[PDB]
């Protein structure tokens, strides 16, 4: 019997190998062949924000492309005025060893978990003025390594446990459990419409999951090792990844298959972060070796670095403008650029 | 046991992940092209902004 | 060619005075990481004082020695003064960082409790006052020349009295302060060693000794060596002996140990790295 | 613009209000020393905890000699492959809990805590920080060495040739067997220790009880040593 499943198995994987490679017509490259190349990309650093106390782990930017939450692991949730510098809140947070945060599209919350396996949302709107805790979400078996926000009342999170999960907050239960991943998951991303995510886990795949069904619908392989980072192309039908292999790699969910690779050969270090321009043209990506690269998302050639970081760069975002990029880091500083 | 519960659970999820349509990737990456170049100009950090209208100077 | 030869010579030893003082000064600004230490303010405060020496005493006597005579006039009083208060403000910032190593060695925890940046400052303000005090009090008021390059000799009273302020405790303090570091360090390196043979005889030192002598030795020997034969025919003298030219010999010897300061005190990793990226950015 | 002016006023004086409560939570920050804890199930980590106070991760404050310290328990629904590791990469020290009783229990319990303790040693975010090992249950393993057909050296055979070294400082009513069997077990760990050193972290092994008073004070006194030894390096006297 189990012989025969695994020989099932292995000819249902060799089945869709050919039917991907009968897919495949022509690369990328061939196709953006003769698109003019965007050039030398120059960004400089416009603003630095200062105040965490240790090594900053995520940040988020809000929809308004204005106000900003990051997340340091000395027990601080800070929100700034980014044009002008300010902040406007500074949450303690009960557990120290938070990883993950986020903003909610209404912008009446922030969310926050890590280490303690808890998913702790915030209310920034309340009678008192002062930010405090509206719900703490518990049911992972691992650390929480992301969340993001679908609206006010629901937001998908992904754990250590290899397991992602859809939350009513309302009622603190987990309305849908994402089952398949053998290895931590470590990055989210949800789509324009909030009707598909993609996650990346550390056994190497990605998979995209149907919100409301609940069912694993694709699975991308390609990476050689952990997958860190994860970002949907604008479209909406493509996304992103960043591997601790020190390379960067394009999937299209039509094609079903990767289109392009951003690697170089004096690169090394794995990739913690990643993210999109708006229109889709340049894939900003963070390294351990405490810059970020630019990448032309239709040539795979370096358009430009970011360099300013004292140590590693932990986390990266770009507005939903397109006007700024903020990169947080190990140093505890946050920086952001313009063209 | 087990293990003939999980062989058998992903021998049906990848029953199903077979079963989609696939467009050519010729057409793919043509749609991924024409969407950079009906958002080219609409790209703050692509075409660089002037200082009149640039809130972070 | 005497002469040329002693020109390029002066010329070469300031030149690599304020060289490798300015790179020390430049290597702070630079980074704010280094700032964040106290241990670096007390550093820098050392390369300021280097500077100061660099600056406001040696040309001067470069020149003369060069021309053959003082030319400046009035200035030799001011000289005198600008000389007594750059060299004891080194010799104390020597002293202070000796006695903040130790500090930082003997007790971690109450040092990481009670060297807050507000101490620092009073260390270094006392320092720099006493050697105002010691320098420009006493000449101004010509209590410095005897009452009966400008190649004179100081009085019998201010002689041992400014020597033993601006020399003579600062090495006391020194010598037991780094006396007491080398002790807890041969303690460290036995038990270290201890663990060591046990495992290697569970298999089946003088290396660290070695470098811990050789650290202090390199830093107790050129300060001595600079500065001890100076401040004993500065006592010597006045009650005569010797000419004016090995005196003067021994006066830059003295000055020299700014130019060295920098690679004993701010030659570590952190400042070893910073002095390559301002080095052609590579 | 006076609405625009007013604003601008009311931000900045929120900021000023918050940037006044960062400042003395950078005080505390400072003061405080952050201590991973490390062990299995079966050691006494458990009841450490306990005398040390008196879901996800779980965190202890206690403090001595106004030293403030801060030890976390990473043994919440983990497994192989410490992703979480690198969140660890700046704590003053680790410390490992072993039950040294646990040699005849089963593929040995040890030897899992041997296998633990040389991939935690090797661990390349954690090359830099020291570990304080508890050899614990020291009582237990007493009685089975006096009393109990469970020879050590039936598991581990290199038993037969060990004999106890010179620096031993053994307690003034042991009996020679169970002298042995602790300098064994802990030169075992201390070969894995020595045999990949770098000279920038070290190893403090302990014969502790679960039930002691005399455990805090191991802490502080490894954490003391710790200190003073990165501070002899950074002046390049070690
Ligand atoms: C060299 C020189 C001098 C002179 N200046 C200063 C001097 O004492 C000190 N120097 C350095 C550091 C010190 O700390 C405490 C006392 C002290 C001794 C001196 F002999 N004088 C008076 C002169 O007229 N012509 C000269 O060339």
């Amino acid at each position: 019997e189990l012989d025969q499943l695994r020989q099932e198995a292995e000819q249902l994987k060799n089945q869709i190998r050919d039917a991907r490679k009968a897919c495949a017509d022509a690369t990328l490259s061939q196709i953006t062949n003769n698109i003019d190349p965007v050039g030398r990309i120059q960004m400089r650093t416009r603003r630095t924000l200062r105040g965490h106390l240790a090594k900053i782990y995520a940040m988020h930017w809000g929809t308004d492309s204005r106000l900003l939450v990051s997340a340091s692991q000395d027990g601080k949730l800070i929100i700034w005025d980014s044009y002008t510098t300010n902040k406007v809140h500074a949450i303690p947070l009960r557990s120290s060893w938070v990883m993950t945060c986020a903003y909610a599209p209404s912008g009446n919350y922030v969310a926050c978990g890590g280490l303690d396996n808890i998913c702790s949302i915030y209310n920034l709107k309340t009678r008192e003025g002062n930010v405090r805790v509206s719900r703490e979400l518990a049911g992972h078996t691992g650390y929480l390594s992301c969340c993001r926000f679908l609206d006010d009342n629901q937001i998908v999170t992904s754990s250590g446990d290899t397991t992602c999960a859809l939350w009513d907050i309302e009622t603190g239960q987990q309305t849908t459990t994402f089952t398949g991943h053998t290895g931590d998951v470590m990055s989210l991303s949800l789509a324009p419409d909030t009707r598909l995510f993609v996650s990346g886990a550390c056994d190497a795949s990605a998979k995209l999951w149907d919100v409301r069904e609940g069912m694993c619908r694709q699975t991308f392989t390609g990476h050689e090792s952990d997958i860190n980072a994860i970002c949907f192309f604008p479209n909406g039908n493509a996304f992103a990844t960043g591997s601790d292999d020190a390379t960067c790699r394009l999937f299209d969910l039509r094609a079903d298959q990767e289109l392009m690779t951003y690697s170089h050969d004096n690169i090394i270090c794995g990739i913690t972060s990643v993210s999109f321009s708006k229109s889709g043209r340049l894939l900003l990506a963070g390294y351990d070796d405490f810059n970020c690269n630019v990448w032309d998302a239709l040539k795979a050639d370096r358009a430009g670095v970011l360099a300013g970081h004292d140590n590693r760069v932990s986390c990266l975002g770009v507005t939903d403008d397109g006007m700024a990029v903020a990169t947080g880091s190990w140093d505890s500083f946050l920086k952001i650029w313009n063209g | 046991t087990a293990s003939i519960a999980q062989a058998r659970k992903l021998v049906e999820q990848l029953k199903m992940e077979a079963n989609i349509d696939r467009i050519k990737v010729s057409k793919a990456a043509a749609d991924l092209m024409a969407y950079c170049e009906a958002h080219a100009k609409e790209d703050p950090l692509l075409t660089p902004v002037p200082a009149s209208e640039n809130p972070f100077r | 060619s005497v002469r040329i030869l002693t020109a390029c010579f002066l010329s070469l030893l300031i030149l690599s005075t304020l060289l490798g003082n300015t790179l020390v000064c430049a290597a702070v600004i630079r980074f704010r990481h280094l700032r964040s230490k106290v241990t670096n303010f007390f550093v820098i405060s050392l390369a300021v004082s280097d500077l100061l020496v660099a600056v406001l005493v040696m040309p001067w006597k470069a020149v003369a020695e060069i021309a053959g005579f003082w030319p400046f006039g009035s200035f030799c009083n001011i000289w005198v003064a600008f000389d007594i208060m750059c060299s004891t403000a080194s010799i104390l910032n020597l002293c202070v960082i000796s006695v903040d190593r130790y500090w930082a060695i003997s007790s971690p925890f109450r040092y990481e409790r009670k060297m807050t940046p507000k101490a620092a400052f009073i260390l270094i303000s006392v320092a720099w006052t006493l050697s105002v005090l010691i320098s420009f009090i006493p000449v101004q008021l010509s209590w410095h020349k005897a009452k009966p390059n400008c190649d004179s000799s100081l009085s019998r009273t201010y002689a041992i009295s400014s020597s033993v302020i601006s020399f003579y405790i600062p090495v006391a303090i020194m010598i037991v302060t780094y006396t007491r570091i080398y002790r807890i360090a041969q303690k460290q390196i036995r038990r270290i060693a201890a663990l060591e043979r046990a495992a290697v005889h569970a298999k089946n030192s003088f290396k660290r000794e070695t470098k811990v002598l050789k650290t202090l030795s390199v830093i107790m020997g050129v300060f001595v060596c600079c500065w001890l034969p100076f401040f004993i025919l500065n006592c010597i003298l006045p009650f005569c002996c010797i000419d004016s030219n090995t005196f003067d010999v021994f006066v830059w010897f003295g000055w020299a140990n700014s130019s060295l300061n920098p690679i004993i005190y701010a030659f570590n990793a952190d400042f070893r790295k910073a002095f390559s990226t301002l080095l052609g950015c590579y | 613009t006076e609405d625009q002016r007013n604003e601008e006023k009311a931000q900045r004086e929120a900021n000023k209000k918050i940037e006044k409560q960062l400042q003395k939570d950078k005080q505390v920050y400072r003061a405080t020393h952050r201590l991973l804890l490390l062990g299995a199930g079966e050691s006494g980590k458990s009841t450490i905890v306990k005398q040390m106070r008196i879901s996800g991760i779980f965190e202890t404050k206690f403090q001595v000699d106004k030293v403030n310290f801060h030890m976390f328990d990473v043994g919440a629904q983990r497994d192989e492959r410490r992703k979480w590791i690198q969140c660890f990469n700046d704590v003053t020290a680790i410390i490992f809990v072993v039950a040294s009783s646990s040699y005849n229990m089963v593929t040995n319990r040890l030897q899992e805590a041997l296998n633990l303790f040389k991939s935690i040693w090797n661990n390349r975010w954690l090359r830099t920080i020291s570990v304080i090992l508890f050899l614990n249950k020291q009582d237990l393993l007493a009685e089975k060495v006096l009393a109990g057909k469970s020879k050590i050296e039936d598991y581990f055979p290199e038993f037969a040739r060990y004999t106890t070294p010179e620096d031993a400082t053994p307690e003034p009513g042991e009996d020679p067997r169970v002298t042995r069997a602790k300098y064994f077990i802990r030169d075992e760990f201390l070969r894995i220790s020595t045999a990949s050193g770098d000279g920038r972290h070290y190893c403090y092994p302990h014969f502790t009880c679960s039930v002691d008073t005399e455990n805090i004070r191991r802490v502080f006194n490894d954490c003391r040593d710790i200190i003073q030894r990165m501070h002899l390096r950074q002046y390049e006297l070690l």
